[PDB]
Order: structure tokens, then C-alpha cells, then sequence
């Protein structure tokens, strides 16, 4: 029962993905390609959702560059932060530096937003970016040019997405089969389950289980029609026995 | 005013460049103003100015200024501490310490000869060993008081503990005060004393049923050694073996036994017990007075010195040039400390940066809320130029 | 019992049914019978517990873990039942999770004295005394700053009406007296809400449980003061409430008790609480009595105390529940037995 | 010994810990903090055994400590105070033992 | 003679916590650093144990007994194993849920080659 409790979880993720975007070897072997396609399809989502978060740290670094070219063009440092944050770095950052700054922000279009510094000095430098990296942003020095990094992430930005539009073709691939498998899947252990929990409610005495339970009166003469019938017709000597 | 009484004269030092002008006051010196305009012309200026120390780099400049902030509250906390001593005993006015002289020369005044004082301190030390060498110097003076006031409590419970013995009430009073051979016995053999507690109108009771209360106790040896005002306080002299049987049967009565059996050792250390504690806590409490007005003269120039070379320090770093800074510091006659912070703010704070200026003006000493009072330390506020608001 | 069911229908009939999972006395047997922790988990799942373990899986399930997940469900039926109050029932039910919050302040602020971090001495908190500025009184250390700043708009503001700061910052010997000295004010109001708003029939079986909360208080205050603490008694008896049954005459005794029979023979006088501070363990007794007359008020039907007797009740099962799996993984068996089930 | 020690010093620690999640919150920060001096301490001294010089302990209990600021909160409280008096009386024991081990 | 007074601990919360009430270790007030190191069972880290334990052997030479739960000598083993020395003594004693394995002490391991 932990086995098909296991096994619930893993269509309930296949359920799960796919919204994103009988005898005992014949469970046995189809509890095979519920697993065998569970691992796949598992690796397949969390080699594709880290790989868009690594896509949107390189869009996140493009805009970067293109907010601080552009603010030039109208000890100094850029970089990238949520923008509930903001706020909060602007004010640790005048704290810290009494004055001694002038603090931009532009909105990158999660939400997040960039940064402009311009550290007026020394010997804080390495104490702003303990503020910055410590609430989670990510300063990018550039260092060289605004025009030569970018074409190198650019690149990168493609070469990337192309990787997407493979493993997310692949996983589309993948979900065809499954789309329209698994109401026979769930509806396998949703009723394996119910008969290991009946199951349990037995007795197990003397290698033999003993169901004690109601039938309503009219229903006697039908289970000793229908458990005698079917006790004899599959062979397997040994007969049951049904008292009242 | 009214949300603060003031009744001692207030300072705010400011430091401000030597190249600028006032806009409440435009065709005006900064110095020319202070005199003339500021508060009604009311305002006492004074001398302030110090000059250049030496400076590691503009990379240094940067940790010193850290330091200072530290170490000025630091100084802070130990000044307040001495003075809240000082004013507890009641033995020195609690009306001063805020405007009490420092080297027998009114505070404003003393201010105004302060152009960085010599004690120790040198204009061709190293500013990190000056911000250092202050606050050793402040915390040791304070762990001193702190000490000395520290023995003055336990001298105060040693003293209350003596004279208890030496007349209080019995459930811990020790005698030592009789000293009679007539009514406790030494020497002794079969004898011993046991003293019995008795309450004043069980006193009669107690006359009566002595004697034949424990058996083999000496008849006539009730005498009243002491009394104090809810017990009366007996001798009793009966055989070693019979004290159990007296203590256990003068209880049930209600009397309250007090266990002291007569050694001449034990009299003679309750008296010097007694002694040693009213000697200790007198010398102490001297000693105490002493020691306070002296550290305390000490410290404030510590704390003024903190408070000039940061404000000094704090210029520099801000505003780079002018390589000297025109620094002066301002006492401000009580209840004009209101006017005085706004007109500052006004006139100054453009040099500072558009930025820089928030309108929260106000002061608010009650806990009702924490907002309306400066300090560059918080986000929710900044000065708008360098300005510190002293208050003593 | 002629105007209860306006507002207190619904909500009296399901504490009602919240009453029936209590657990029995063969309940309790069934579980000391138990070997292992999934044993235990697996017959709490045939109760009306059923499968609040199941996101657990036999490997991480240790003894804590079930008196977090057992009291946490008693805290989601406590605020089940608080949602659908209104009016005094909401008001009452505010009035029991005050003296969770006095407990949760009194947590957190000795949390900052030894500078343990913020966020792991407030999951060791109440979930039931939550008020939204209790991760903030992690910010400063005397009692004045601490009111003055975060505790005005807390309902826990009337009751700094003794607290007297003599600028001493806070050690660990104050906040106990702060804490006391909350519950104290607080036990005092929550009875005069009691006798005041309350209708008759909640209100003679209330008194008594909330005065049984301030005669074991008494007593708790009266006898840790003997180890660790040298207290006068004029500071010691605002300390102790004056609701209870206890009070006039024998919390003054417990007030002047410098020694274990200052205190045994002040409780001797009281008829119902002498003889506990003679025999077995003291807590056992208090508990045991606090069951008994929770049991009591259940018996009297159109009574919002019903409520207190219920989730007392249901934290003496979860106490229970918790002993028994403390047992049976620590392989002690001689003392499994010592649960309290007057259900 | 080691095996007493551990017997003994877990039924304790059983104690203690039913006693924190009874209480409500984690208590156990709050005196690591708060607990700055030792009640039992040793006096170490020199037993020549087999011709050989051994450091051997002595333990000698200090009255410093004996009730704390987290011992009373009222009724929760008093649990904790059953739960330090059991651990106490264990860990003594444990000390003694010890002292074979150096 | 005396030069160590100090009982020190590694161990789990409970089992700690229970150790300072019984009052047998305590924080110096002069460095601001516990002669106990609290632990919790897989949730801090292998490395933050072995600091700790050179600062109780080799920086503090107040401890006169180091005492430490099995489970956590096993962790950072080498460490525990590669200090011989009786100055402080370690005591590794069953850890809070195991039971005695006569192999998770490290004078015992020694002991049994040579007598």
C-alpha cells in the first residue's frame, strides 16, 4: 500500500506536468512504465525550468546593459534586483554612506528592476556589495563596453533558446502518449489502492483471511450464487467458506 | 516650547564649509549670522575650530568615521552613567552636570577655550590612535565608578543585616549587646542558655510556666536581657540534655525559641561584624563622591574631543575641500531649541544636495512615536548637513 | 439555553462533535499496546486524527513531530471554530488565545537577552498567541522601549498596568516577573469579562475553570519562588491572582511562604487542593483535577464554555498522545500508563 | 559505564524534551544564554598508580547557581523545574564516571 | 594539579541544555563564546563541529572534560580519533536515540590492540 501511495504521488506529478506544459504482472509491468516515464519526464522538467531561470538571468543582464548605455548616454556600479527591494537597498545605502551617493533606478521590461550607484570614494566598496548580495542582487561589472559584451550575450541568449525549443519539443513529444494514458493509469491505483486498504481490514489468521461485514438479506443467496460459481470455474482446489 | 523642559543651556555643533553662504540670509558670512540673525540674535556663539591631524588616506578616512560614530556613543553611555550616580546620592546638585563648569569655568565658556585640549592628546598623533586612546580611557574611568558603586550596595547590606543584630526584632537578632556574666553562663559543665522570644502579652505565660516546662532548668533565671517592640527577649539557663525538650515545648505555647548558647568568640565577631560594615560603606561613599567629579571633568573632554574630530572628520569626507573647515559650536538658551534646529535646516541644507532634504521637522520626547528625530544612522530621516544636537 | 443557538448554534454542535474524538480510556489502552511510532500512527489513524501524519512516510516521524502535527490540528479546528464567531462568542475566544500571546512575549524576549536568532525562537512559539508585531519585540531590551513601541497596540497594553521598569534592561530574572505579573492582570480580566458578558450557565462553570487557572498559578508562583528566587512578599503578592478560590486567606499565606510547609500547610486549609502536595506528582494532580472539571462543563449543554473545556481538553490529548510516543521510542514502558482520561 | 551513562542521561533528555514542546517554543536557547558560570567544577590532583603520575578529577559543587530566571514562569514553570532536578541528580553520576577516563 | 575546571560539551539541544541545568558548563563573558557547541542531527554542518572542537582542545585550555555524543564523534572521526592526549580528556558517550556500540569511542578502538 506504501508501494501504490508512491505510485499515486508520481501520476499526481504526471498530472501535475501535463497541466504545467487485471492480473498482478499486468500491473506489475505497467507500474514499470509509469516509473520508467516518471523519471524521465521529472528529469526532463527540472533540466528545462533551471535552464529558463539561467535563460532570465542572461535577459536580466541584457537589460542591464542597455539601461546604464543609455544612462551615460544622457566607481560606479550596475546591476540587477528585485523590485520589492529597492527601496531598501536605497535606504541600508544612504545609511551606510552618509549621503555620498546618487541612486537610480529603471525598470526592467518575478518583476525586477536595476541599479545605478555611483559610490563617491573608497573603502565602502566592498561593503555596498555586501548589501547588494546579501538581499539576492546580482551586480554585473562590465568593465570593457557596452557593445561587446552584449554581443557575446547574445550568443548566448540564443544558443540557449534554442536548447529550450529542443527539450520543450521533446517534452511536448512526451506528453502526447501520456495525455491520453493516463485516465487508465489513475484509475489503476485509485482502485489498487482501495482493494490493499479493503485488504488490510482482514483478519490474517491462519493463512487464510476472514472478511467479517454486512450484505443485506436479499443479497445472501447472490453472494453464495456468485462466490461458489467463481470459486469452481478458475480451477485452484480450495474452497472458501461463508458463514452467516 | 513644551513636549521638553530646558532650564540648562543646550549646544548644537555644526561644521559647515568655509566657502559658504545662507540662503535664509543671502549676503551674509556664515559667522556674521550666528551672531546676529540666528534666534533672534539670542544665540552665543562660540570657538570650536581645530586643525588637521593626520590622515592614513581617503581609504582610511572611511573606517575612522565608522569608529567615531562607535566610539561617541560609547563616551555617551559612560558620561550618562557617572552623572545618574552623582544625582542619585543627593550629596551634589542634580540641578547641574548640564551646565556644570568643567576646570572651574562655566560649560559655554569652556567650550570656547576648547580648541583641542591637551591631556594626553597631540595634533601629531595618528587619528586612529586618538579614537582608540579616548575610549580606553573613557571605559576605564566608568569601570572604575561602576565598581566603587558596585562595593557601596554590598556595604549597605552588610550594615542593615548588623544593627538588625544589634536591636531589630527577633527572627535573626544576635546578641552582643548584653554581655552580662549574670545572665548567660560560660565555663559550664551541666549549664548552658537558651533564649527565649516571647510575645509582650505572653510575657506573663511564659513567667509562670517555665520552670516546670522542661525539667532541670534553673529557677529565677528569668530576666529581661532585651526587649524590642513586638517580643520580649529572655535568658534561661537548663541542662544540655533538657534543651530539645524546652525549644519543642515552648513552640507548642508560642514561643519562638532563638538559638544562642553563650562563647565570648561569637560576642566579640558580631561586634566587629558590625564595625567592619559602617567603615567599609563611610569610606566608600567618600571615595564614591570623589571619584566621580573627577572622572567625570576627564571624560567630558574626552567626549568633546570625539565630537569636534568627527564632525571635522565626517566635513572632510563629505565635502573634500576647503582642506579646514569652519567649525563652530552654538549654545542655545533653553526652549529656543525648536527655532534654532529649523533655521539651520533652512538656510545650510541646500549645499547638502536636493536629495538629501526630507521635511519631518518637529520633536517628539514622548513614546507615542519615533518618528521627527534626526540622525544620519536611520533610513527613515538624515541631516541635511553635517549638524549633531547635543544634549547634556 | 433560550438564546444560545442565534450565534452559538453551528458553533456549539460541532465542538460538541469535536468532543466525541476525544479519547477513551481503551482508546488509550490500545495505543500503550503499540511498538513502534508507525504502530502509533497507524492505530491514531482509525480516530478522528485519520491521516494526519500521512505526509510523513515512516522515516522522519519522531515524537516532536507528532505533538507539532496533533496540536496543529487543534489549532486549525480552534480557529475553524473562532472564524464563525461573532459578537461576545468572538470576543471570548479572543480572550483564551491572550494568555497564549502573554506566553509567546515572555518566549521572545528571553530569545534576545541570549541572542539566539530570530528565527528559530519563533517556531518554538504559539501558533495560537500570534499577534502581527511579535517577531518585532526582537528589537529592543528594556521593558519601556519594548511597551512604548510594539506593545501599545497590542490587546496585551491594559495589562502593563504593574510592570514598574526601573531602567534595568531585562535578565532572565525579571521577565518571569513581567510574565507572571501579565498573567495575573490578564487572569483578572478575563474573569470580570466572564462574570460581566457571559450568560449564567456559561458562567458559574467558567469561573470555576478560569479560577482553577489562577489557583494553580498561585501555587506554580508561590513554590518555584523557593529555588530560584529571594523575593519579599509585599513584591511577591502582585504576582498572585485574586480571582480564584484561593485567594483572601491562603495566597496571603502563600504570599509569606519561605519554606515547602509555608506552602503545605497554607494549601491544607483549602479543602479541594490539600493532600496534592503530599503524595504522587504535583503536575499529574493539577492536571487530573483541570480534566475533572473540564469533564463537568461539558454536561452543562448551552454553555460557550464548552469551548475551554474542549481545546483544554483536546491539549491534555495531545499531551497524552505525546507521552505515549515519547514511550514507546524511547523503549520506557514502566510509567506508559501515567495518561490522564476521564473521557 | 558508558552504557549507564548513556541510559541515564537519555531518560533525562526525554524529559526535557516533552517538557519543551509542552511548554510552547524552543526554552532550551533561552538558557544556553543566559547560564554563565558552572556549579561543578573540578580541583584536579596527582595518584601515582603503578609507579606511574595520573591526572586524576575531584568534583567540587559550587553554590553559585542553583535556580535560574527560566525555572519559574508559573506553570510552566514548574515543569521545567521536574525536568533540571532529574537531570542533575543523572549528570553528577556521569562526572564521578568520568574521571576514570583521564 | 589545577589548571582545567570547565566541563565542556558537543551534543544534540536537549541533551545540552539538560547538561547546563545539572550546571556543569558555562559561556565566558570575557571572549563572548560558549564552552558547549549546540548540534542538531543533520541539519548543521560536519565542518562547524570541527572548529569547534580546536577551540575547545587547543585554544581552551580551561577544559578539563570534553564530553561528546557518539553520533557527532562520528562525523568528524579523525578528529576526535587523532587527539590521544588526557588534557582534555574525551569521554564519547551513546548519543541521544542509539544505543552503546563499543566502536564509536575512541579510547576503546586504541585499547584493543596492545593491552
Amino acid at each position: 500500500l506504501r508501494r501504490f501511495d508512491e505510485v499515486e504521488r508520481m501520476v499526481g506529478f504526471l498530472n501535475e506536468v501535463v497541466e504545467k506544459h487485471l492480473s498482478l504482472e499486468n500491473v506489475n509491468d505497467m507500474v514499470k512504465e509509469i516509473t520508467d516515464c516518471e523519471s524521465r519526464a521529472r528529469q526532463l522538467d527540472e533540466s528545462l525550468d533551471s535552464l529558463r531561470s539561467k535563460l532570465n538571468d542572461l535577459l536580466e543582464q541584457r537589460q542591464v546593459i542597455f539601461e546604464c548605455s543609455k544612462f551615460i548616454e544622457v566607481y560606479m556600479i550596475t546591476g540587477s534586483i528585485r523590485r520589492t527591494k529597492v527601496d531598501i537597498l536605497n535606504r541600508i545605502l544612504w545609511r551606510l554612506l552618509r549621503g555620498n551617493l546618487i541612486f537610480q533606478n529603471f525598470p526592467i521590461e518575478v518583476e525586477k528592476d536595476c541599479f545605478i550607484i555611483f559610490t563617491h570614494g573608497e573603502t565602502l566598496l566592498k561593503k555596498v556589495k555586501r548589501v547588494i548580495d546579501s538581499l539576492n542582487g546580482k551586480i554585473v561589472s562590465l568593465n570593457t563596453r557596452s557593445s561587446e559584451l552584449v554581443d557575446t550575450l547574445n550568443r548566448q541568449i540564443d544558443d540557449l533558446q534554442r536548447i529550450l525549443d529542443t527539450t520543450e519539443q521533446t517534452l511536448h513529444t512526451e506528453l502526447l502518449v501520456i495525455h491520453d494514458q493516463l485516465p487508465v493509469w489513475s484509475a489503476m491505483t485509485k482502485r489498487e489502492k482501495y482493494v490493499y486498504t479493503t485488504l488490510n481490514k482482514f483478519q490474517q489468521e491462519s493463512q487464510g483471511l476472514i472478511a467479517e461485514g454486512w450484505v443485506p438479506s436479499t443479497e445472501l443467496i447472490h453472494l453464495q450464487d456468485s462466490l461458489k460459481d467463481y470459486i469452481e470455474t478458475l480451477g485452484s482446489e480450495y474452497s472458501t467458506v461463508f458463514n452467516v | 516650547m513644551a513636549t521638553a523642559l530646558y532650564t540648562a543651556n543646550d549646544f548644537i555643533l555644526i561644521s559647515l564649509p568655509q566657502n559658504a553662504q545662507p540662503v535664509t540670509a543671502p549676503g551674509s558670512k556664515t559667522d556674521s549670522w550666528f551672531n546676529e540673525t540666528l534666534i533672534g540674535g539670542r544665540a552665543f556663539v562660540s570657538d570650536f575650530k581645530i586643525p588637521e591631524f593626520k590622515i592614513g588616506s581617503l581609504d582610511t578616512l572611511i573606517v575612522e568615521s565608522e569608529e567615531l560614530s562607535k566610539v561617541d556613543n560609547q563616551i555617551g553611555a559612560s558620561i550618562g552613567k557617572i552623572i545618574e550616580i552623582l544625582q542619585g546620592l543627593n550629596e551634589t546638585s542634580t540641578n547641574a552636570y548640564r551646565t556644570l563648569p568643567i576646570n572651574n569655568m562655566p560649560v559655554p565658556e569652556y567650550l570656547e577655550n576648547f580648541q583641542w585640549q591637551t591631556r594626553k592628546f597631540k595634533l601629531d598623533k595618528s587619528i586612529k590612535d586618538l579614537i582608540t586612546l579616548i575610549s580606553n580611557e573613557s571605559s576605564q574611568l566608568d569601570a572604575d565608578v561602576r565598581a566603587t558603586y558596585a562595593n557601596y550596595n554590598s556595604a549597605k547590606t552588610n550594615l542593615a543585616a548588623a544593627e538588625r543584630k544589634k536591636t531589630g526584632d527577633l527572627s535573626v537578632r544576635s546578641l552582643h549587646d548584653i554581655v552580662k556574666p549574670e545572665d548567660f553562663v560560660l565555663n559550664s559543665e551541666h549549664l548552658t542558655t537558651v533564649l527565649v522570644a516571647v510575645p509582650k502579652s505572653l510575657k506573663s505565660d511564659f513567667e509562670k510556666s517555665y520552670e516546670t516546662l522542661s525539667k532541670n532548668v534553673v529557677p529565677a533565671s528569668a530576666s529581661v536581657i532585651a526587649e524590642d517592640a513586638e517580643y520580649v527577649l529572655f535568658n534561661v539557663h537548663l541542662f544540655k540534655k533538657n534543651v530539645q525538650e524546652f525549644t519543642t515545648a515552648a513552640r507548642e505555647k508560642k514561643f519562638i525559641p532563638r538559638e544562642f548558647n553563650y562563647s565570648e568568640e561569637l560576642i566579640d565577631q558580631l561586634k566587629k561584624e558590625h564595625d567592619s560594615a559602617a567603615s567599609l560603606e563611610q569610606s566608600l561613599r567618600v571615595q564614591l563622591v570623589r571619584l566621580a567629579k573627577t572622572a567625570y571633568v576627564d571624560v567630558f573632554i574626552n567626549w568633546f574631543h570625539i565630537k569636534a574630530l568627527r564632525v571635522y572628520v565626517e566635513s572632510v569626507l563629505r565635502y573634500g575641500l576647503p582642506p579646514h573647515f569652519n567649525i563652530k559650536i552654538i549654545a542655545v538658551p533653553p526652549k529656543n531649541l525648536s527655532k534654532c534646529k529649523s533655521e539651520l535646516i533652512d538656510a545650510f541644507g541646500f549645499l547638502g544636495g536636493n536629495a538629501f532634504m526630507k521635511d519631518k521637522k518637529g520633536k517628539i520626547n514622548k513614546q507615542d512615536t519615533s518618528l521627527h528625530q534626526y540622525a544620519s544612522l536611520v533610513d527613515t530621516e538624515y541631516e541635511p548637513f553635517v549638524m549633531y544636537i547635543i544634549n547634556l | 439555553g433560550v438564546y444560545f443557538n442565534i450565534d452559538n448554534g453551528f458553533i456549539e454542535g460541532v465542538v460538541r462533535g469535536y468532543r466525541n474524538g476525544l479519547l477513551s480510556n481503551n482508546q488509550y489502552i490500545n495505543l500503550t499496546q503499540c511498538d513502534t511510532l508507525e504502530d502509533l500512527k497507524l492505530q491514531l489513524s482509525s480516530t478522528d486524527y485519520g491521516n494526519f501524519l500521512s505526509s510523513v512516510s515512516s522515516e522522519s516521524l519522531t515524537t516532536s513531530l507528532i505533538q507539532e502535527y496533533a496540536s496543529s490540528k487543534l489549532y486549525h479546528e480552534f480557529n475553524y471554530i473562532r472564524d464563525q464567531s461573532s459578537g461576545s462568542t468572538r470576543k471570548f475566544m479572543d480572550y483564551i488565545t491572550y494568555g497564549y500571546m502573554i506566553d509567546n512575549v515572555a518566549l521572545m524576549i528571553t530569545g534576545t537577552i541570549h541572542d539566539r536568532d530570530k528565527g528559530e525562537i519563533l517556531q518554538r512559539c504559539h501558533p495560537l498567541g500570534w499577534f502581527d508585531t511579535l517577531p518585532t519585540l526582537s528589537v529592543a531590551t528594556d521593558l519601556e522601549s519594548l511597551y512604548e513601541t510594539v506593545l501599545v497596540d497590542t490587546p496585551l497594553a491594559p495589562y502593563f498596568k504593574n510592570c514598574f521598569d526601573t531602567a534595568e534592561e531585562l535578565d532572565d530574572m525579571n521577565i518571569e516577573i513581567i510574565r507572571n505579573k501579565l498573567y495575573k492582570a490578564y487572569l483578572e480580566d478575563f474573569y470580570n469579562f466572564v462574570t460581566e458578558e457571559i450568560p449564567e450557565p456559561a458562567k458559574e462553570c467558567m469561573q470555576t475553570l478560569l479560577g482553577f487557572e489562577a489557583d494553580r498559578r498561585s501555587i506554580n508562583i508561590a513554590l518555584n519562588s523557593l529555588q530560584s528566587s529571594d523575593i519579599d512578599p509585599d513584591l511577591k503578592s502582585d504576582l498572585l491572582p485574586n480571582i480564584g478560590k484561593l485567594y483572601p486567606l491562603a495566597t496571603f499565606h502563600l504570599a509569606q511562604a519561605q519554606d515547602f510547609e509555608g506552602v503545605r500547610a497554607a494549601l491544607a486549609n483549602v479543602y479541594e487542593y490539600r493532600g496534592f502536595l503530599e503524595t504522587g506528582n504535583l503536575e499529574d494532580h493539577f492536571y487530573q483535577l483541570e480534566m475533572e472539571l473540564c469533564r463537568d462543563a461539558f454536561t452543562q449543554q448551552f454553555a460557550i464554555s464548552t469551548v475551554w473545556a474542549w481545546m483544554k481538553s483536546k491539549e491534555q490529548e495531545v499531551r497524552n498522545i505525546t507521552w505515549i510516543a515519547e514511550c514507546i521510542a524511547q523503549n520506557q514502558r514502566e510509567r506508559i500508563n501515567n495518561y490522564i482520561s476521564v473521557y | 559505564a558508558k552504557q549507564k551513562m548513556g541510559r541515564v542521561m537519555q531518560t533525562a533528555a526525554f524529559s526535557l524534551a516533552e517538557v519543551s514542546y509542552a511548554t510552547g517554543e524552543n526554552i532550551g536557547y533561552q538558557v544556553q544564554e543566559s547560564v554563565s558560570t558552572a556549579r561543578f567544577k573540578v580541583r584536579a590532583r596527582q595518584e601515582n598508580v603503578s609507579g606511574v603520575y595520573l591526572s586524576q578529577f575531584e568534583s567540587y559543587i559550587d553554590p553559585e547557581i542553583n535556580d535560574f530566571r527560566l525555572t519559574g514562569l508559573g506553570r510552566g514553570g514548574q515543569q521545567v523545574q521536574r525536568a533540571k532536578e532529574i537531570y542533575s541528580r543523572a549528570v553528577e553520576t556521569l562526572v564521578e564516571l568520568a574521571s576514570l577516563q583521564t | 594539579a589545577e589548571k582545567r575546571t570547565l566541563i565542556a560539551v558537543i551534543a544534540d539541544e536537549d541533551t545540552t541544555t539538560g547538561l547546563l541545568l545539572a550546571g556543569i558548563g558555562q559561556i565566558t563573558p570575557e571572549t563572548q563564546e560558549k564552552n558547549f557547541f549546540v548540534y542538531q542531527e543533520g541539519k548543521t554542518t560536519k565542518e562547524e563541529i570541527t572548529d569547534k572542537f580546536n577551540h575547545f582542545t587547543e585554544e581552551r585550555d580551561d577544559i578539563a572534560i570534553l564530553l561528546i555524543n557518539q553520533h557527532i564523534a562520528e562525523n568528524i572521526r579523525a578528529r576526535v580519533d587523532s587527539f590521544t592526549n588526557a588534557f582534555p580528556a574525551i569521554l564519547e558517550i551513546p548519543s541521544k536515540d542509539h544505543p552503546y556500540d563499543p566502536e564509536k569511542d575512541s579510547v576503546l578502538k586504541r585499547v584493543r590492540k596492545l593491552f
